[PDB]
Formats: C-alpha cells, structure tokens, sequence
C-alpha cells in the first residue's frame, strides 16, 4: 500500500519539487506541513505518500538526492521544501558533473550507501509497500548514473515491489552533455533489466504542447514539470482514491507489459488546451479521447501511429458513464485498428477513478506502449556509435575506470530492444 | 431454510451492495439493522437487528472500506467485512494461489461460523467476475474448499461474463480459461451476464445513454431478488434454491444458464402500455432483452425457467407457455421436453427508489441454457490462443508458479466443454 | 466457607488490585470498606466495613506503597500490607532463601491470624509469576509452610506463564525450573496464562493494539471472578473451590489446567451479534481464545471444566456439550471420560466500568488440562540448558548458596514431569 | 534503598555537577537547597539521593573529591554547589597531577582515609543502602588512581552493596596524558575485579552525537555531560519511581552480567535529535527503538554490530503499552539476530517506568554488553605495550614506587578480558 519516491539529479530534484507540491494540493496539505484540508478523502489515503509526524505534520515519503548542496538548498528554500525533513536530503559535495562514471561507477557510488540506509529506514516506516518511484534524467550523471546504481540495490532488496521510474529522455534537439547519449546508453544497459517500467519524457515535445495547444509563450521548466506531475499524480491517485475500475498500480503494470523486456511508456494528457478555447470546448468522454489519442498531446517525441500499439491505458478522473467510456474506447480501437497489434484482442484497457483533479471536471491520462519508442533508441544508438568510435569525453569516463567493452555491450542491448520491438512490430 | 451470500472482488461486492440494499428495501430494514418487521437471509439479534448472512471479501481495502464508510456499514458485522492488503493483479496466479490463498482460511472460518449459525443451511451463492484476479482467481479457490465442507449444499455461482468488446483486463482470457478448468468441476451452476448487453437494455428499454455500474448493478439486483427474496416469500408455487438447482442443471457439467429479464421499462415507457403475463414472457424470448450478447436464435434450448412476481395467474401463464412452445422459433434439444419451471410468487416486484425501472405489477425472470454458449467459449478460445501463441504476458503467471502445460490443459478442458455442447446440439 | 487470597510479587499484587477492585464492583463496596450490602471473602466490622481476607507481600516497598496511596488503601488493613526493603532480584536464591526467608515468618503469622479469623477455612489461592524472584522464589517458600499448617485446605496457585518470546528476566528458566521442583510437590494445582497470548486476544477480540498490564489484569480478573465470586454466589450448580480441586486434579502430580475465556468481546463486536451458550462454548474450544500460547490441537485433553455465568440454561448447555464431545476434533485421553464439570451460576457476568469488554448476559470460563503442556516444558528445558551449559549467570545463585547439582536435579524433575505427560498421552 | 555517589577527578567533579543538577530538577529542588516542587513523587522517594536536613533542606548524598581546592571551589561557586554541604568536599593540596602512583599508590592514598570516614558517616545516615556509584576518568590520577583505591575499600566494607562506576574511557583521538593508557591499564587491573559494573563513555562519540544528530556546533563538556547525566539519571529514577517493570538496580545488574568478569557497558540514549526534525518526528515505541539500536546513538565508541551482544537492557520512561514494547523488542531481537549470542534466549530485557523525563513525553536508555567492548581494551593494551617497553613517564611512576611487574600483570589482565570476550564471542 505505500510508495517511496526518490528524486535525483538537477532535473529530478526540480521535477519532484512540482510533484510533491501537487500531491499536497490534492490532499490540502500546507507548505509548512500541516493538514488543512477539507475532505475526508484527503486524509484517508494519505499514507501512501505521507507519514504523519507528531503534531499533524506530514512527511513526504521521498528522498532528495544530489551531489551539490546548492540545488538541494534551492529546493528547500521554497514552499514544500519545509515539509521535507532534513533527513531526506542526502547529498555530497562535489558534483558528478554529469558523469556516469562518477555517479555510478565511482564517486556517487560512495553516497549511495547513505541514501540506501535512509531508504531502509523508510521501508520500515511503511506498513506495506506497493512500490517505489524514481525521477530522473537519462543522460545525467546523478540522475541516471547514481540513480541507476540505487535502483539496482533497491530492486535487490525488494524484488517484490514495483520499480518504476520516469525519466527525461534526450530530446533530439537539446542535449546538454556531449555524451548525453552515452549516459543514456549506459542507463538502458542498466535500467531496462533492473526496472519494471520506465516512462519517456521529451522536453521538446513538451515545449511544443505548451505552445501548440496551451498557446503559452513563457514556460519554464516548472510549468513543463507541472505537466509531468499531472501524469504522475494522475496515476497514483486513483490508486489512492475510490473509483470504479481497477485501481492498482501493479495491475496497471501487468496490463501494460506483454513481454519482460519491453516496458517503455509514452505518457499523454487530457484535457489540455488554452483558456480561449475553453469557452468553446465541450466536456465529454469523446472529447477526452480525442485529446488522448492525438499524438500531439503526447509528452514523448514519438509517433504512435508510426509504430504499432502494443498496449493502451486510459485512466479517467471524475464522473463518467461506464457505457460512454466503453464505447469510446471501442471506437478508438475500431478506427485506429491499423495501429494496434493483432495479437492482443481489445488492446485498449481502462481504469476509472471518481475523483477529478482539482479545478477540473474531468481528466484523462494516456499511457502507451508502442513500437514507435524504438525510434528514440535508434537515434541514441546511432549517435552513440559515432561518439564511441571517437571516444569523445571517454577519457573522462575511462579515466574513472569505465571500460569500453561494457559500453559495447550497452550498445548491443540498445539494439536488442529495437530488434525486440521489431519482433513484435511484425 | 437458510443461505449464504458470498461477495468476492469488486464486482462481487458492489453487486452485493445493490443486493443487500434491495433486501433492505424489501423489508424496510434500517441501515443499522433495525428491522421492524426474512430470516432466511438474516440473523436476528435481541435488538431486533438483523444481520445479512453474507461474507465480503476483498484483498484490497478500498472497496470494503467503501462499505465500511457507507450507510450499510452499520448493517454489516465487522467480521463479515474481510480485507487483505494486496491484490491479485488481475491474476489467477495470485488470486487463487500466491496471495488469496493466505487469507482464505480466515474467510472460510467466517463462513463456517455462519454455517454454524445456520440451522438448516440450504446453500449458498457466490458473486464474482470471470475476469478478475479475485473475481475469478480467489473465487475458485473458495469453491475448492466449500465443495468439501458443504458438498451437499447449493453451490450457485454468479459471474460477470466478459464482454467481447470491452475488457480492461488483458489477460482476462487466461483468467477465465483457468477458471473454467477449476470451476466446472466444482461448482454446480454458474450464471452470467454481459455488461455490454446490459448497456443496450439500458439504452433501449430504459432509454439511458449514461449507465454506470451503479445502474447496471441495480438491474442485476432485480434479477437476483426475484430468485432470492421472492423465492423465500409466499406464492402459489414456492420454489426453493435447491429446487432451482434441481430444475436447472441437466448435466453434471456445467451448466451455464443465462439470464433474461423482462420487464425492464422506463417510467415513461410504462405509461400507455399494458403488460400481461403473456406479453412480458413474449419479451423474455426476444433477443433484445437477452442479458448476454449471444444470439438465442443461434442455439438450441436445453433448459428454461420462468419465475413470476406479483400479479400472475397460472391460468395466464399456462396460455403463455402454450404460445411460447408453439409460436416461437425456439428450437430445443431433443432431450428435453418442455418442462419449464414455473415459479409463481405472489410477492410483488420491487423497485429501487430513485432507480430507472418503472413500478411494475408483475414480473418475469428467465433462466436459459442454450447451445449458443459454445460461441462464447469460441471467443475465449481465440483470445487465449492469440496471447498464448505469442506468450504475451506469460511471465506474470509463470513467476507465480504457473505451468504452461496447465494453461494448455485448461484450454483443452474448454475445448472439451465446447465439444459437449456440440454433442448436445446433436439431436438425437 | 471462607478463603484467603495471597498476592506475592508485583504480578501477584497488581493482579490482586484488579481482583479486589472487581470484588468491590461485585457488591458495591466503597474504598473505605463500606459496603451497603459476600462474607466468604470478607470480614465484617461493626461499621459495616469489610475487609478482604487477603495478604499482600512485596519485598520492595514500592508496589505496596502504590496500594497504600490508591483508593483501596482504605479498604485494606495495614497489617495485610506487608513489605520488606529489598529484593530478590529475580532470583529464587534470594526470594526463597536469603531474603524472603527472613520476612516469611511475619507473613505466615498474618496468614495464621486470618486463618483464626476464618471459621470454616475452605482454602486459599496464591497469585504470582513463574519467573520472578518473589513471584516464584518466595511463593514456593510460602507453600512449604502453608502445606504443613493447612495441609487439608485448598492450595490453588495462579501464575503467570513465562512468555516464550518476551521475557525481561534472563534467568527466568532457572527460576521456573527451581519452582517446578518445589511447587509440584507441594501445591495442589497451578493455573497459568501467557501475556503474549493475551495480547493477541486483546488485539483480535477487543481490537486493542495498546494493552498494558492494567488491561491485561482486568481480563485475568474476569476469569478469576468467575471462579471466586460467582462460585460463592447462587446458582443451579453451586460449585465450591474444594469441588474445583476435586473435579480438576486427576493425578497427584501436578497438574496444570490452563485458562480459556470466551466471551472476550469489544463493545462494537457485541453489537450485531447474538451469543448463545453453545456459541460461547464453541469459542472456548478455539485456539484463538486460548490464554496460553500452546496449541490445543496438539495435545490431548485430560480435564475440562466449564463454568457458567448469567443467562445459562442447562438445557442449552447439555446440547452444547453434546456437540463439543462429538463435533470437535478434541482428542482426549482414554482415561477420561468426558465428565466435564459444569458450574452453573445464575450470578451474571460483570464488567469493569471503563473497561474494554462488552456487557454480556452470559459467560463461560474454561479450564483445561492438555498434554501440549509438555511442549511448554520443552521450551524451558532448552532455555535452561543453554544457560546452564554455559553456566551463564550462575554466580548470582551460587553466591547465595545454591548448588549446581540442585539445578540439574530440578531440570530432571521437569524431565520426569514431561515423561509423565508422555505417559498420559499414551493411551491405553 | 539508598545510594551514595562519589565523584573524583576534574572530570568526575564536573560530570557530577551536571548529574546532581538533573536530580534536583527531577525532584523540584532549588539550587539553594530547599524543595519547591510540585509533585508527590518528588518528595516521596527523595531518600535515595537526599538527606533532608532541618529546615527542609536536602543534602545530596555524595562526596566530592579532589586534590586541588580550585576545582572544588569552582563547583561550589555555581548553583547546586550550595546544596552540597562543606563536609562533602574532601580535598588535598597538591594535585596528583594525573599520576596514578600519586593518586593511588602514594599521596592520594593519604587523603582516602578522610574520604572514607565521611563515607562511613553517610553509610550510617542511610536506612538501607542499595549501593554506591562513582564518577570518574579511567586515565586520570584522581579520577582513576585515587578513586580506585577508594573503591577497593568501600567494597571491602560493603560486599553486599552495589558497586558501580561510570567512567570516561580514553578516546582514540584525544588523550591528554601521555600515559593515559597506562593509568587506564592499571585501573582495569584494579577496578574490574573490584566492581560490579562499569560504564564506558567516549567523549569522541559524544562529540559526534552532538553534531550528528543534535546538530550542535557549540558544546562544551557541560553539554556533553548533560547527556551523560541523562543516562545516569535514567537508571536511577526508575528505581525510584513507580513503573511497570522491574525496577531495581540490582536486578538490572543480575540481568546484565552473564559472567563474573565481563561487566562493561555501552550506554546509549533516545530520543536524541535536533529541534528542526522535531517537527518531523513521531513519538512511538519503534521510534525510540530505532534510536536505541542505532550504534550512532551510543555514547561509547564501539560498534555493537561488530561484536556480539551478550545482554541488552531497554529502559523506558513514560506511558507506553506493554504490548508495543514487547513486540518491538522482539522485532529487534529477530532482525538483529545475527548480532545476538545464541546462548541466551531472548537476550533483550526490558524495564519500564511510568515517569517521563522532564520536558519529554517518552525516553529510553540503552544499556548494552557486547563483545565489541574488547576493541577498546585492545587499543589500550597495544598502546600500553609500546609505552611499557620505553618506560615513558614511568620514572614518574616508578619514582613513586610503582613496580613494573605490577604493570606487567595489569597488561595480562587486560588481555584476559579480551580473551574472555573472545571465549564468549564464539
Ligand atoms: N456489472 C458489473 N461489472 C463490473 C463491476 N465492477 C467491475 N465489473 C467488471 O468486472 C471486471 C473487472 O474486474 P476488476 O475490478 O478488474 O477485478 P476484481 O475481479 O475486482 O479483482 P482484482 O483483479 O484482483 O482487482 C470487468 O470485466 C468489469 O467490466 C460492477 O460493479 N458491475
Ligand atoms: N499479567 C501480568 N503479568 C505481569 C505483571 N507484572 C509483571 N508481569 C510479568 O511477570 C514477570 C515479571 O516479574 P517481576 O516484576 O520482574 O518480578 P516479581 O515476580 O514481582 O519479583 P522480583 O523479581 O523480586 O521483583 C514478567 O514475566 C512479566 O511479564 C502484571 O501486572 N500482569
Ligand atoms: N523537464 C526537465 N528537464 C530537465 C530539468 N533539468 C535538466 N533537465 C534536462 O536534463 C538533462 C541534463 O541532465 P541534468 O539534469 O543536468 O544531470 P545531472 O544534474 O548531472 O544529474 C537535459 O536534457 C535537460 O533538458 C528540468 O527541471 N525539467
Ligand atoms: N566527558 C568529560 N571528560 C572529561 C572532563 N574533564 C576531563 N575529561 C576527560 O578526562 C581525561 C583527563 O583526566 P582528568 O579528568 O584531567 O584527570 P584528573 O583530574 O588528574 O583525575 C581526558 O580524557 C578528558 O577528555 C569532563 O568534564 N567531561
Ligand atoms: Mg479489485
Ligand atoms: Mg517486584
């Protein structure tokens, strides 16, 4: 029944800053820590993410990890940085510098032991864990590097808990680190087989949505990470709150994974349009389904109609009829039958929660597992190869002891995921 | 003269919620149990509170908590409300084995406690769904034990029939195939309905294009009450549950009678229209009111039972039967003469305050065993096959200890079942 | 028709506090002794104050001081409140010998004074714990003298059974082994309960996850009152304490009947549920209400006594017995026919104001002698052995004059006791 | 029923300065000597540590001993130095200089006769002594040197009373006296067999706790000795006040000593965390047990999980359920079964008092006897040997007549304790 969340890397720490904000919004918990809500449900299932400390203080069940105090400090300095206890800030001193080898292989490795100890302390604080969630970037040093290391140890300690992670996937246009594909390649090599599932977030796609449908001209990462948190929070609240359908994360995982190795997801979100049009929108189930199916409302820079859909999850929040939902999902399946895989009859699955997100009447979360995902892997693998041949920045990595044959195997493994998507693309 | 209801899974429990609400409506039972006035289902306290003899099982706290926080939380005894912490995950492998098998002993002991409270246990019935983890997984686990302890008691099951078009459970074929294997052999009779078919009923007879499960289960509750409340109440032909089994199950396999219910009419549709017994029964043989999406005209009938509420005169019934026997296109299997069970209760049909169905003065429930059911199995056969050929999702069962051979076997058992339907279809 | 209660050690006294509180609750006795209204336990003064015929012994002032400063300080006669200055230190060697042996003469003379106040001493009972210094040390010392002076009077002991998992006394095995040696041979019957098992009762039947000793002793008090207050009060079958001994002790060894008590129900659990005599007795044969962590199904029964409070009709009891004799899995030793003592008091069960247990209209206490007790001894055997093999803590006894041979001997006496259980298990 | 306390050495005198302060806090006794409390219990068992002198004056039953008036004077100059009677200040003139030989063997020996006379006067003033307690440093001249001498004579006079002592054990990093291990070695040689039990306090560990969990950056010895007094006062109050369990010091001693020679203890304390986190802490029994088990909350620079646990005492103050305590202790035993010794079934014992320490809702004192203790002895013995061979400062000691063969035997005896811990480490 409970979940532990660990954030890492500057990305992960800033995403989590919005995530937790939202969760407390959902439950009426003040930036200082106490509960000042107003709904029974708000406290009722609070356990999944909060420990109530003496005084009616709620402690977010999460660990903030970094290798630079300053980022942690900036998190702590805002509202909701006060709700986190000092003991959840685990950090070192001297960066990682966006270096996998430092993060995973060497220096960051050193910190992980202290992180894990706190993890253990929290695992004991829970009655019964459902699972763990981690937030991070695929091409980052602590985000992926150190984060991955941690994941391998947590999974080891808890094989029976859900291990998932959401991660920022290097967008085709904006890479920061020259070896960002290298770090990503290494994380695939480690993560894929050490996780139950991973979500693919593309900032470029997010920037398109924010202007494309939301028509906004000023977003920052906090605004885009709001959208990220909308999908993350969407998933777990249902599990928390009363609904109609089947509201268990593990069951979601079961329904979305047809094969042990292909567990990559494309998140999307509805409704998600500018205020101008809000006066011209109608709120129906087909309306949400139109926004959910549309590739432009995906947060991943993929194109599901290019690939084939293996699995689709449609999560609904708010009062909807069962009939309408059933029929519209069927219609989707029918009309987009050319994209769905024939091996899975009725490949579109649903989940229904009766609690709407604060401020909306209804909402829906799109989760997909298509073959289209392989295109991201292909882009990375290719870029990787070029760098691999030149050893760009690999003296930094090999200087910290990372061996090229390990990287070679990592490359293969990327290619293996692509070939397996092809194996089920048919 | 007593019986036990068992509600497993959300579907089982939420349907049960409607069912017990209806029983309260039948007698004026207050949420706290106070009844001012049916002890076949209820157990009486010195306060005049009655306890519904039923067990609620959910391996996830939430649904039972929904009960625990609702009005009927005062009605139910805390021991009747049994909950685990974790789910089956849509998966027989955990529902029947890994997870549910841990709690079942408790569950059974509460059942046994109630069995000891019964003085004349007639039997029981289990509410669940063919696709879910606890809905079908745990359910069959229970049958495995109940059929030992209560071998001579009624073992009637009611389950939601997986909709051919919409299903939220990707491994539902696998779940249902495994249940076939284990339920066929243990249960006495399993009934089922299709929520998709029901939607069509709601939109055509009730004129509602927005059905939720809370509507859908009211309709189910109607059907159930006809066979549970009114069969214990007075009538001309008072039919028991054991009698139902003795009049509905023709073979030692299972059999699967399907529900049909007419009247299902909106208030406005009731106006300007006069139903007779015969007219209602005419509706009962129409595909249009068939609660499962399976064509009555496709198969042949083997069994049929008609149960009557309110203003029904046997005289009219007899005439109605004559016409359904001779007027209709109802083909039937040789084996059977048309001995259709007629239950005739004086007990009037009841309606849920704030519901969709019109107040009716008479009502007819129909159970039927048709050969068209094999097509339902055919649906499952291919769905299973597709998945199983690719071995999609197989690791979610294998990791819990399931065997691939077992799955093949279960399919084969289904195939055998289909073959027996084939057999029955061959007239002789 | 009189009796004496003896409270030795904290456990003995704090349990006693609950016991005498309950007796006050039984008759409306004021803290000052004023009773407006049971002289078998109490001695009357010209003011209408009654004095509980009991002796309180503690070698450490504190607990008795707790009595002396509480409300019941007015109830107890200052001479009944006996205290030393120093403790036994968890240690028989001081409790029975070095320290407690100094004060015991005083203690005995207060007992004798009360024995002279008795006109028809039926007997007495001693409350203590198997592991402590005074709890078991001093206790056996007392028995050594009481069995001489009061050789023909009831010598019933009640003791806390050392929890297998939690114990605060590292040399408890050693203490308990020494007591076996000396109590077996002197006492008539010793009863015991397991606080761990009780915790499980509190959390499952009372739904309390925070039991303290002040809760735990209320429950014990219930059991004790059933056999102490209500056996002196009116009933159908008025059973005496000597009768208890005469109906519970089958062999000249000891025997150790274990307590079981049903009803133990929270107020909310009492709602919506109707207990009968038979249903309560069904609960009495469930492991779940067993007050000692020892599995009733493991051993075989030798003795069993059922004592009834409140609304009990022998008619129902008879039926209940028939079913426990024939329905249950209760295996019993050949030697015994099922002559189970039935005590039937009209005296209703009582509840402590502000307590956890629900008001009940009838209640049943069960005493039972099962062969599974040898496993309890086995637990002690190894715990003792481990310590003794290493000779851990041995200097704390040796320095007081204990002999190593003696300790071996005491273990052997326990082994002999286990062997006699083995013997009884062999049916004949 | 009563206890006499004797403080010696600059350390012991300053520790006692805090100890007595706390005891008077516990009972509402004013720095000037009179009782101004407000609870029945506050006076009720006052006898164990105070004599009520005419006028409702309470005299702490303790002797302050030193060989330099100035330290004594500084003690006397503060609050609670006025509560001590002049007759409890026994001191000479001219130091010891941190010299065992002077303290024990020669000069300090001279003073001991006057100390003992006062001890006798107090033993008569008591109704019935439970025991004696002494506070001192193991590597100090009067602390250990003279103090030890006194102990051997008190034990002689009262074999039947509890003789325990708390002592500062030379920390690995901060030794003051070059021959501090020598003094310590000699004190083992004398003390171990002339005491019922001794507690091992490491200042280094204490300085880590004060910053590690308490997050403090200014402590002095008075702040660390506060922590020391918390453990000392924790033990005796229960004995004094009403509880649930078994509240007798001797019984504690009985339960904690499996073997005549191995009676060394590792004190620890809970709750013990900074105020920031106090808003994020929950107060439960498992919470206290988490702090109690954790080696970092030990006041001894040992590591109990390195060695094996022979005995554990868990003392609780405040209202707790019996169930919860029992269960959590069991859980500890279960989860840390790899550290406990198999010879002792259910090696974790408890004691429960219902009176909380002033200002807290609950608290717990950890007392352990592990084999890990031997590591301290090993460090000292080794250092000793080196010095022994060189006779560093032994001309001061041999100049005062201390013979090297006595020291040789002392060395053996240290090694004997280590071998016996090995004998029961298994
Ligand atoms: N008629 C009706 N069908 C329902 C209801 N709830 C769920 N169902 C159907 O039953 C199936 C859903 O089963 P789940 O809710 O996923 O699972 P479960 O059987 O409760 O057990 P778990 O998988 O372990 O959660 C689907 O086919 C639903 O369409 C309900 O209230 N009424
Ligand atoms: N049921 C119950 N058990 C108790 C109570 N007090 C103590 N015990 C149990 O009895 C044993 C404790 O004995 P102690 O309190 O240590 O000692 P004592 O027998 O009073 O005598 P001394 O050792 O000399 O103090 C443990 O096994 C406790 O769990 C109580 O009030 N109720
Ligand atoms: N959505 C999103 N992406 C971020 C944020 N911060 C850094 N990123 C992305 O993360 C990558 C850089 O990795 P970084 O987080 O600096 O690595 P690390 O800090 O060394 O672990 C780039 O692709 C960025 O676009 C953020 O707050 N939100
Ligand atoms: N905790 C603690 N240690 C002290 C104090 N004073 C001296 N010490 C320690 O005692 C040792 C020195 O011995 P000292 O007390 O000067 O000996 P003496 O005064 O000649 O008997 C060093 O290890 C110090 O850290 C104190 O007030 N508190
Ligand atoms: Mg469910
Ligand atoms: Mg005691």
């Amino acid at each position: 029944r409970e979940i532990v969340h660990i954030q890492a890397g500057q990305c992960g720490n800033q995403i989590g800053a919005k995530f937790w904000e939202v969760i407390s919004d959902e439950h009426g918990i003040d930036p200082t820590g106490s509960y000042h809500g107003d709904s029974d449900l708000q406290l009722e299932r609070i356990n999944v993410y909060y420990n109530e400390a003496a005084g009616n203080k709620y402690v977010p069940r999460a660990i903030l990890v970094d290798l630079e105090p300053g980022t942690m400090d900036s998190v702590r300095s805002g509202p909701f940085g006060q709700i986190f206890r000092p003991d959840n800030f685990v950090f070192g001193q001297s960066g990682a510098g966006n270096n996998w080898a430092k993060g995973h292989y060497t220096e960051g490795a050193e910190l992980v032991d202290s992180v894990l100890d706190v993890v253990r302390k929290e695992s004991e604080s829970c009655d019964c864990l459902q699972g763990f969630q981690l937030t991070h970037s695929l091409g980052g040093g602590t985000g992926s590097g150190m984060g991955t290391l941690l994941i391998s140890k947590i999974r080891e300690e808890y094989p029976d808990r859900i291990m998932n992670t959401f991660s920022v996937v290097p967008s085709p246009k904006v890479s920061d680190t020259v070896v960002e594909p290298y770090n990503a390649t290494l994380s695939v090599h480690q993560l894929v087989e050490n996780t139950d599932e991973t979500y693919c977030i593309d900032n470029e796609a997010l920037y398109d949505i924010c202007f494309r449908t939301l028509k906004l001209t000023t977003p920052t990462y906090g605004d885009l990470n709001h959208l990220v948190s909308a999908t993350m929070s969407g998933v777990t609240t249902c599990l928390r709150f009363p609904g109609q359908l089947n509201a268990d994360l593990r069951k979601l995982a079961v329904n979305m994974v047809p094969f042990p190795r292909l567990h990559f997801f494309m998140p999307g979100f509805a409704p998600l349009t500018s205020r101008g049009s809000q006066q011209y929108r109608a709120l129906t189930v087909p309306e949400l389904t139109q926004q959910m199916f549309d590739a432009k409302n995906m947060m991943a820079a993929c194109d599901p109609r290019h690939g084939r859909y293996l699995t689709v999850a449609a999560v609904f929040r708010g009062r909807m009829s069962m009939k309408e939902v059933d029929e519209q999902m069927l219609n989707v399946q029918n009309k987009n039958s050319s994209y769905f895989v024939e091996w899975i009859p009725n490949n579109v699955k649903t989940a229904v929660c009766d609690i709407p997100p604060r401020g909306l009447k209804m909402s829906a979360t799109f989760i997909g597992n298509s073959t289209a995902i392989q295109e991201l892997f292909k882009r990375i693998s290719e870029q990787f190869t070029a760098m691999f041949r030149r050893k760009a920045f690999l003296h930094w990595y090999t200087g910290e002891g990372m061996d090229e044959m390990e990287f070679t195997e990592a490359e293969s493994n990327m290619n293996d995921l692509v070939s397996e998507y092809q194996q089920y693309q048919d | 003269r007593e019986c036990i209801s068992i509600h497993v899974g959300q579907a089982g429990v939420q349907i049960g919620n409607a069912c017990w609400e209806l029983y309260c409506l039948e007698h004026g039972i207050q949420p706290d149990g106070q009844m001012p006035s049916f002890n076949t289902f209820f157990s009486e306290t010195g306060a005049g509170k009655h306890v519904p003899r039923a067990v609620f099982v959910d391996l996830e706290p939430t649904v039972i908590d929904e009960v625990r926080t609702g009005t009927y939380r005062q009605l139910f005894h805390p021991e009747q409300l049994i909950t685990g912490k974790e789910d089956a995950a849509n998966n027989y492998a955990r529902g029947h084995y890994t997870i549910g098998k841990e709690i079942i002993d408790l569950v059974l002991d509460r059942i046994r406690k109630l069995a000891d409270q019964c003085t004349g246990l007639q039997g029981f019935s289990v509410f669940h769904s063919f696709g879910g983890g606890t809905g079908s997984g745990f359910t069959s686990l229970l049958m495995e034990r109940l059929s030992v302890d209560y071998g001579k008691k009624s073992k009637l099951e009611f389950s939601i029939y997986p909709a051919p078009q919409v299903s939220t459970a990707v491994v539902e074929p696998y779940n249902s195939i495994l249940t076939t294997h284990t339920t066929l052999e243990h249960s006495d009779c399993a009934f089922m309905v299709d929520n998709e078919a029901i939607y069509d009923i709601c939109r055509r007879n009730l004129d509602i294009e927005r059905p939720t499960y809370t509507n859908l289960n009211r309709l189910i509750g109607q059907i159930v009450s006809s066979i549970t409340a009114s069969l214990r109440f007075d009538g001309a032909l008072n039919v028991d549950l054991t009698e139902f089994q003795t009049n509905l199950v023709p073979y030692p396999r299972g059999h699967f009678p399907l529900a049909t219910y007419a009247p299902v009419i909106s208030a406005e549709k009731a106006y300007h229209e006069q139903l007779s017994v015969a007219e209602i029964t005419n509706a009962c043989f129409e595909p249009a009111n068939q609660m499962v999406k399976c064509d009555p005209r496709h198969g042949k009938y083997m069994a049929c039972c008609l149960l009557y509420r309110g203003d029904v005169v046997p005289k009219d019934v007899n005439a109605a039967i004559a016409t359904i026997k001779t007027k209709r296109t109802i083909q039937f299997v040789d084996w059977c003469p048309t001995g259709f069970k007629v239950g005739i209760n004086y007990e009037p049909p009841t309606v849920v305050p704030g519901g969709d169905l019109a107040k009716v003065q008479r009502a007819v429930c129909m159970l039927s065993n048709t050969t068209a059911i094999a097509e339902a199995w055919a649906r499952l056969d291919h769905k299973f096959d597709l998945m199983y050929a690719k071995r999609a999702f197989v690791h979610w069962y294998v990791g819990e200890g399931m065997e691939e051979g077992e799955f093949s076997e279960a399919r084969e058992d289904m195939a055998a079942l289909e073959k027996d339907y084939e057999e029955v279809g061959v007239d002789s």
